[PDB]
Formats: C-alpha cells, structure tokens, sequence
C-alpha cells in the first residue's frame, strides 16, 4: 500500500534559508545592477557607515506632511559631527546654500532636507562605504 | 580588602621588568599586546604585585603597553565625600557632622 | 457607516461607494458625471462630451470616501490589463 | 593555568573585540584566572537606554490582566420603576433608583471586565534590548564572567561572603546554560538566599538584570547569547514562523 | 566607545533611572479645569454636543453626494480579476548578483520566494509572477526562468543572453503550495496535481509566441528566431553550453515540484518520501 | 532561588482520548492525525496508509474532477467552436 | 471630615520576594529559545484574552463567542445587553463622524 524511498534531496532544495548569504565575488565590480562591496581594509575617516543586512548603503528617502522631503543617513557610528561637516561641504555647491541638517548622535543617525538620496549613495560609495 | 591605590614611582621600572619576563626589543613602551595570552600574563603579574586589577570596562582601551603605564599612573581616592570635605581644611565658620 | 461590526468587531464599507467610485492608489478618486445616460436628446453636443468624461473628486470628497471604505480597497492592485494602471501613480508632483 | 576564548561569529572589520576577565568560584581569592573576548555588537553597542526603557515597560505591561469589574447601571439589582411621577412633586426628576447619581447605584465609567494590555514589540527591538542591557552592565564594571558556577560547598554564607569580598553588590543574577546542568552545589547554595538568583540561560531579560546589580554569566552563556542575539541581525525577512523547519536555522 | 566611558562614571542604570525618549509620550488630555473642560470641547447645546448627529455621509436631507453620481462598474468583477506581482529585470539582476536566487539551478517560483525576491499573496487572487520590461538593457545572466506570464521584450532580454523562458500556470491551491512548501509538508496531505488553465487562458499557454508550457515544443525555434531578427541580436545556439542539461529540465503540467510526483507524502521527521503503490491511486494522480 | 523549569512544548504527540465530551470536534477526525504524522512522523504517529484517499473517497473525488476540471482536448474544442461561431 | 488622624500601620513590602525576584524570567522564551514557544503562551488568565487586546465591545463579543455557552444565565443576559448597548454607543454616539 506504501513504500519508503529516500530521494529526499529535492525536498531539501525547497527549504528556505534564514541567514542572508554573503554575496559571491566578481572579477570586475560593479556588477550589472550597481552593487560595489565595502572596501577592505576599511577607509580611514573618523566615522563609519555600516551597510544594511543585504548590503546597500544606508541612505534612505523619506517624506512627511506630503511636502517635507527628507533623507536619512542611518547606521553611522563615530564622530557623526565629522559626517555633518563632510555632507554639508559636499551638498553646499549643489543646492546653492547650506542644507538644513539634523544630527542624532543617540541613534547614530543623520538627516537632511530635500531629496538627495542617489547623490549621497554615490558619494558614500566612492569614500569606500 | 581596600581599594585605595597611589602610584609608586618604582612602578615605572617594575613594569619594564615584568615585560622582560614575558617578551628584548627596545621601544618597549609601544609593545602591542593583542596576543591575548601575553596580555593576561602581564596584567596578572601587575595585579598580584601592585594590588590593583584593571576594570572590565577599561581592558579594551589599553591595547599598547603605554596604556598600561598610563592607567597605572592615575590615583584612586577610595573615600566618601565626607572624608574629602573634612580633609579640605574648612574655614573657621563651618562645621560638618556625619551620623555614621 | 458601522465603526464596529456586531459579529466580528471591525469596520465596514459603504457599498454604495464601491459601485460608484474608483480608487487610484495615489489617493485620487475618479467617478462619472451625473446626467450622462439620461435625456441625451436635448443636451447640446458639447454638454454630451462633458457629461461623458470621467472626473476626479475634490479633497473633502476624497477624505470622506476614504473613511467610508476599509483598508482592502486602498490597496496596490496588480491587474493584468486594467486600463487605469498608468494612473495608479503620480509623477513630477510639486506639492 | 590560563583559560582563553575567541569570538566565534564574524566581527565587522572596523571594531576590535571587547574583553573581560574570567573569574572562578572554586576559591575565595581566585579572580582573573583566564581572559575572554566578547563580540562587539552584543557587549559594545551604543547605549540606547531609551530602548532599554521600552523593553522594561513591555515586560511590565504585557502579562497584565486587570481583574477589575464594577456593576454598571444595568447590573445592579432592582431599578425598573420610576421612583415617582414626573411633573407632580417639586422633587428632581429621576427614572431609576440605580443611576450613577444615587447612592448604591452604578458607576458611569468604571473598570469594565477583565482587561488585557497586551502588545508585542518587534523581536529585533527585544534582541537590541538584551544587547543594550549587557553593554551597560559591562561598561559599569558590573558584568562578570566565570568558567563554571561551581562551589566547594553549599552553605549560603560562602556565596554571600564571596559576593562581599569582591564588591559585587547587593543582588547577584547568576546565569547558567541549561536548567538540567546546573551543579547541585550552586542549586543548594542559591535556593535559600533572596538576592542571589540562578537563571538557566534561556531566561535573561531586561527587567531581571536591571533589578539586580551584578550579572554573572559563564563562558557557555556568553557564547549562547552571542549566537542568538547576533542571529537576530543578518536574518531574512521571515516567510513563516521559526517554529516550523528551516534549512539553516536550528 | 565614548558613551561607555561616560557611563563608567554616571551611577548605575536601574529601573529608577530609565525614561522614555523626549517626544514619544504626548501628554494626556482630560476635561478638568477652566480650559480643558467646561464644555470639554463638545461645543454649545446642539446635536453635536449630545453625541447624536447623523451617520457618516449624511448631508442634511439633500441627496447624499455619494448617491447623486451614477453607478458604473469600476470594480465589477474585481474579486475574480486575476492579479500578478511584477518581477522587473532590474530586480532579477539584483537578486542574481547578491547571491539570493541561485542561477545554476532552475529559477522556479519556490526559488524566487525562498530568496525573498518577490512575495505573492496566494489569497487576494495573485496567481503568480510576471517578468516586465524594465532595465532590460544591463540584464546579463544565464537564467532558466519559469513565470506565470511574460512580455515579449522580457523573453528577448532573457533569451538574448542564452536563456530559456517557459511560462507556466498554477492554480490557487497549487500556488499556495508553491510559495510555502514546508507548511504544506506539515499538513500531512499527499501532494496534489496542478490543474490546467481555465478556458480563457488556454490560447495564452498553448501558443509558442508566449513561451507556453503547453505549446508545441517544435514551434519554439521559429518564434525565437523571429524575435531575434526583430530586436537585432544574434540568437545563441544553446546546445553547446555546459548548462544545457539545466536549461533543458522542465517540470511537466500536473507537477508542482521538480523531483516529486503528485501523490507522494513528504515525511520530514525522518527524511523520507512515501509513495502510493495501488493501481487505482497511481492512475488517479498520474492524470 | 532557582527559577522554575522553563516552559516547553509537551514532548510528544497529543492523542486526546475520545471518551470525554470536551475533546473538541476538530481534534478527532483524520485531518488532525495527518498533521500529527507530518509533524512528528512515524516516530510516535499513525499507520501511514491512512493519509491517502479511501476508495469511495477517491471515487467521489474523481467525480468532482470529471465534473469541473475538463481536459484541454475538450477545452480546445470548446474554444474552436466558439471561435467559428463568432467569426 | 475628609482626613484621618492616625497614620496607618506601615506596610512591609518585601521587594525581594519570589514573585518579584523573577518578574520577566522567560519573558524572552522566543528570541533565545529556538522559537519553540511564544510569550503569548506564558501569560495566565482568562481563556478569551490569553494574548489579545481590544476595546470593551470586542472583548465582550469574544467572551460571548468563546465562553458564552458555559456562563450562567443571568450573566449571559447581562452580557448580551452590554453588547447591545455598546453597539448602539460606538456606532451612533460621539463627536467624530
């Protein structure tokens, strides 16, 4: 009425994974999508900006009230005020005036007024974050 | 036992002697102890001789032997504020009493 | 509307709305004009064209209607070839 | 003979590993027998005492079932008839003897039924709460490690005297790995006392360790905590609860 | 590690010291005082004051605005209109690069979801994925992809780099089993056999110009060549490559998983698969 | 104060005896038994053959399939007929 | 007059009792217990709100449909009356609508 066989490997191909896997290497970065791993040994600046659980640069667009455009540089740790100096210097010649910043050294985060997400993603890339 | 500790001057020389037992290369004050076994040996010797063991929250700040020397050159006044207020040679018109 | 159903204890929709208005996921509500299949024999041709055009809803109307339905109807819906899906998003929006 | 340790999991390449002594209990005057390193992002996280507070208030108000009931206007006996006609007397109009005004009546807005105050914080916030609590317990010279919660004999006087000799505090929270492995010596010596609390490692919490002033883990327990609490970071969006089988999880 | 240095001095953290963040707890308003409550906000004596004003939508007895305007079926059959969660080529390339969906093996829907690349709700009528033309250029991968609908630009982008696309239909129950295979194996049931499309979809999955799983396989190459000579890229001839055996693998209709037959019971407690060995059953499932 | 032994799932299959009138109806049919086997296997579970449809159950299932789930020979024929009629 | 004249006997609270010395032990049985359990299933109390929160109306509906066939007659009549009233109130009374 029944027979017990062992070709269970296919079943084991269906069980998902919990841990994100460390992505595999490439002979020429960036990959076609745009990824670029974090430079090793780490860049020498006072601060650091960790990368997300699936390896992107933590710059995040944001909105409130339907007209407060904002950006958030999130997983900083170190002299965040150094990072405020850096980002203010970098953004000044783009807008035409210094950007209105808000630092939060408790959460280790920073934020800026006005959509600059892709600019800062590229900017933190070429510093080695 | 008590906490109070004041840095002996000969401590300086003592440190080097202890380092000699567990390391010959000069510039000795800038030895790096990231090898954990040697760090344990040195710190245990300093603790058992000088009667003052490094705190857990300060054991990572000191990665170079210069930091061991720097930490051991700070004193600790193991006394409540009663004793320091009393020892501050108060003016004639001030009297403090402490019911303990 | 019923803010708490007696059998489950959830909100409820005014089904007079679902058969009257269409949800564009950005927030807009599009409807039809009133008078568009009635007495089309004395309405001048320009009036016919106007009454045949779809039309949006004022802000208070949109908020009222959003209150009159639940969270199922305010949902990103990926239909196969719906003729409205290019309107489910705004672009070049300047407050 | 020295007893060492190395961080098992990966360490990010811009943080050295923190370290802490490994003090035994086989004798009174035997601390600093060993030296262990601990992973940075479970014993060196940013302080974030606010998240600590959120977790403590979650642990207070989520088991809480308030058993308070007060008979409303309709469940206090009697009360049908009008006590007296409407227009006849100059007396104030009243349509029941149990309205909230009248003595012995009901309560207009009182505790209704057995209420639950249950809410669940995202599990990453609770993992981060354990991280913060351990980090703060280490930065304040309060956290201690031990190779094994072993004693020579079971008298509570020994444990209390030892806790007095090393200036631990007034209350110690000893943590061991599994409830079935704790040696009989510590079990005996700690059942009697009030301020010395054993815990199998499955049951740390913000409240249990903020209550106490000394958190005495073990080498197995720090390995365990590192494993689970780090696993809470670098984990996938969950497809279904982890009670069910997963390829790589257990 | 400066904050820990500060904490080394400050007194012990305990439950007497903690506080919320400055801004979380907006303070509570209760009607007591000359400001908060004398009429407690309810206004003068009216019908707002007593709490009894007409249900939401009323308009003072003119015809309600949501009843003047006509009734057109913008949402007529919406409960049964089929839905499809897009999987743009940008997103497929992304998931290929970071190692989340392995492209050596076939990319089924179980793999797209066990890499958490696209999540499709079986309920709410989402039947499956759909490849879409977005960032077709910059797509570069040898991927054997099975989806539930496709656009010919996407088949161009996937075949041009030497790939096989085969559209495939799943039923609601079949889909709910595909997305979440482990909980289904926890139900104890034997695997069902997935069912052929409804009437109005069979033209879609039997024509080779949509890479159907029920079209004539001998009608593929002329379609592929027509596409290649429509988008100006030279079609690669697959059968040389080392991975042909993977790009030739394909589960046949009436099958959900690859190495598993409709009718097998998946015992996960001791790692076994149980099979039915009675003639009537084995003819029922194999059909 | 050795804390209380930690809570656990009851280690084994739950077989509620069918005498007591409190055993909920859903915890007595075959569905629950199938779930018990799927979870804990034949280690402490049931006789395996019960998982598949019984012969009369099979016959009614096949009747349902034959009624509502046509074959694409039939479906293609229906499409061709409708196409000719529309044309 | 609304004030007393003798201090009450000073209550002794043993802050290091059993049930105060463990408040929260196993309150993280999931994040570090292989997720076998859930804190939901550690909280004792009524069968109809072991791990659930709602307003009064929803709470009484749950009490009815989950234990409203074992509860005494007069209590059950009070409960049905309470549902009727809270329905009327929540659905026809208030400032916001």
């Amino acid at each position: 009425f029944v027979e017990s066989v062992d070709e269970y490997q296919f079943v084991e191909r269906l069980l998902p994974a919990t841990r994100i896997p460390d992505p595999p290497k490439h002979e020429h970065y960036p990959t076609p999508s745009g990824w670029q791993p974090p430079r090793d040994p780490p860049p020498n600046l006072p601060y650091f900006v960790r990368r997300s659980r699936m390896h992107n640069i933590p710059v995040y667009k944001d909105i409130t009230h339907g007209n407060r455009q904002m950006t958030v540089i999130r997983k900083v740790e170190g002299d965040i005020w150094a990072l405020q100096k850096d980002v203010e210097d970098f953004l000044s010649p783009l807008l035409g005036k210094t950007p209105v910043t808000q630092v939060n050294e408790v959460t280790g985060t920073l934020r800026i007024k006005g959509y600059f997400d892709q600019e800062l993603k590229a900017w933190l890339l070429e510093k080695g974050f | 036992r008590s906490r109070a500790y004041t840095p002996p001057e000969d401590l300086q020389s003592r440190l080097e002697s202890y380092v000699k037992e567990v390391f010959l290369p000069s510039n000795w004050q800038d030895i790096s102890l990231e090898d954990s076994r040697l760090k344990f040996n040195l710190l245990a010797h300093l603790a058992d001789d000088l009667g003052h063991v490094v705190p857990n929250s300060r054991l990572h700040q000191m990665c170079r032997v210069r930091d061991v020397l720097d930490f051991y050159n700070v004193p600790i006044q193991d006394r409540s504020k009663f004793d320091e207020l009393s020892a501050s040679n108060l003016p004639p018109n001030l009297k403090i009493t402490w019911s303990y | 509307l019923t803010y708490f159903s007696a059998r489950k204890g959830k909100r409820k929709t005014v089904k007079a709305v679902i058969d009257r208005f269409l949800r564009l996921h950005c927030g807009l509500w599009v409807r039809r004009k009133a008078g568009y299949k009635k007495k089309l024999w004395k309405k001048t041709p320009a009036r016919k064209k106007r009454l045949r055009e779809f039309v949006f809803c004022n802000k208070t109307q949109s908020k009222l209607l959003d209150k009159m339905t639940t969270s199922f109807w305010k949902r990103r819906n990926w239909y196969v070839d719906d003729p409205y899906q290019k309107y489910h998003d705004r672009t070049n929006l300047k407050v | 003979e020295p007893v060492l340790r190395k961080v098992e999991l990966p360490v990010p390449t811009h943080r050295r590993p923190v370290q802490a002594w490994v003090e035994s209990l086989r004798g009174f005057e035997q601390e600093r027998v060993g030296l262990a390193d601990l992973h940075p992002d479970v014993f060196a996280t940013a302080p974030r005492l606010d998240i600590l507070h959120q977790v403590a208030m979650w642990q207070k108000n989520f088991k809480r079932i308030s058993y308070a009931k007060t008979k409303t206007r309709a469940e206090v006996r009697g009360g049908g008839r009008k006590p007296w006609p409407q227009k006849g007397t100059g007396r104030a109009r009243h349509g029941s003897i149990r309205s909230p005004l009248w003595r012995g009546g009901g309560v207009a807005h009182g505790p209704r039924g057995p209420t639950s105050y249950y809410y669940m914080l995202p599990m990453k916030v609770r993992a981060l709460g354990l991280k913060v609590a351990l980090t703060v317990k280490l930065a304040q010279d309060d956290l201690h490690i031990m190779d094994s919660l072993e004693l020579p004999t079971g008298d509570p006087q020994y444990l209390t005297e030892l806790a007095h000799y090393r200036r631990w505090g007034d209350s110690v929270l000893l943590v061991d790995l599994t409830h079935e492995e704790m040696p009989q010596s510590i079990v005996e010596a700690t059942s009697r006392l009030k301020t010395f609390n054993l815990i199998p490692a499955v049951g740390l919490n913000v409240h249990s360790m903020l209550k106490h002033q000394t958190l005495v883990l073990t080498l197995p327990t720090v390995a365990f905590l590192e494993d689970k609490l780090l696993w809470q970071d670098s984990r996938y969006r969950p497809l279904y609860p982890f009670s069910l089988p997963y390829s790589d999880f257990p | 590690a400066r904050a820990l240095d500060l904490l080394r001095g400050l007194p012990r953290v305990s439950l007497a010291n903690l506080k919320p963040n400055p801004g979380s707890k907006k303070p509570e308003r209760r009607p007591r005082g000359r400001r908060r409550g004398r009429k407690c906000g309810r206004g003068h004596k009216g019908e707002r004051q007593r709490g009894t004003r007409p249900r939401l939508g009323f308009e003072g007895g003119q015809t309600p605005f949501y009843i003047r305007i006509p009734k057109y079926g913008f949402n007529e059959g919406h409960s049964f209109r089929r839905q499809y969660k897009p999987l743009s080529l940008n997103r497929l390339q992304y998931l290929i690069d970071l190692g989340r969906v392995d492209p050596s093996q076939p990319i089924d829907l179980t793999q797209l979801v066990n890499g958490r690349g696209v999540t499709i709700q079986p309920l709410k009528r989402d039947y499956g994925v759909q490849l879409v033309e977005e960032g077709a250029d910059t797509f570069t991968a040898k991927v054997n992809i099975e989806v539930q609908l496709a656009s010919e630009l996407a088949i161009a982008a996937i075949e041009k780099n030497g790939g096989v696309v085969t559209t495939a239909f799943y039923d609601p129950r079949s889909l709910d089993i595909v997305c979440k295979p482990v909980p289904f194996f926890l139900r104890g049931q034997p695997i069902p056999k997935r069912m052929l499309p409804p009437e109005e979809l069979v033209p879609y999955y039997t024509d080779a110009k949509n890479r159907g799983y029920l079209a004539d396989p001998a009608k593929f190459p002329e379609a592929r060549l027509e596409l290649a000579r429509k988008y100006g890229y030279i079609l690669p001839d697959i059968t040389k490559d080392e991975l042909f055996k993977m790009l030739c693998t394909r589960k046949d209709p009436r099958q959900i998983f690859f190495g598993l037959a409709p009718g097998w019971v998946v015992n996960m407690a001791d790692k076994k698969i149980l099979k039915p060995t009675d003639e009537n059953l084995l003819k029922y499932y194999t059909s | 104060y050795r804390a209380r032994p930690p809570p656990r799932r009851r280690p084994g299959p739950r077989w509620p005896d069918p005498e007591d009138l409190l055993t909920p109806r859903w915890q007595l049919g075959p569905r629950y038994a199938a779930k018990q086997f799927a979870r804990y296997g034949a280690a402490s579970g049931v006789v395996p053959g019960s998982l598949w449809p019984s012969p009369e159950q099979l016959r009614e299932l096949e009747a349902e399939e034959r009624e509502w789930y046509p074959s694409l020979a039939t479906m293609q024929e229906s499409l061709r007929v409708k196409q000719l009629a529309e044309e | 007059i609304g004030i007393r004249l003798t201090l009450p006997p000073p209550k002794v609270v043993d802050r290091w009792n059993e049930k105060r010395a463990m408040f929260g032990v196993y309150d993280n049985i999931g994040i570090l217990g292989n997720f076998e359990k859930h804190p939901k299933e550690l909280i004792r109390g009524p069968i109809w709100l072991r791990g659930w929160k709602g307003n009064e109306l929803q709470r009484c509906i749950r009490k009815r449909k989950m234990v409203g066939s074992r509860m005494f007659a007069d209590d059950l009549h009070n409960l049905n009356k309470r549902i009727r009233y809270l329905y009327k109130h929540f659905n026809r009374h208030g400032k916001f609508r």
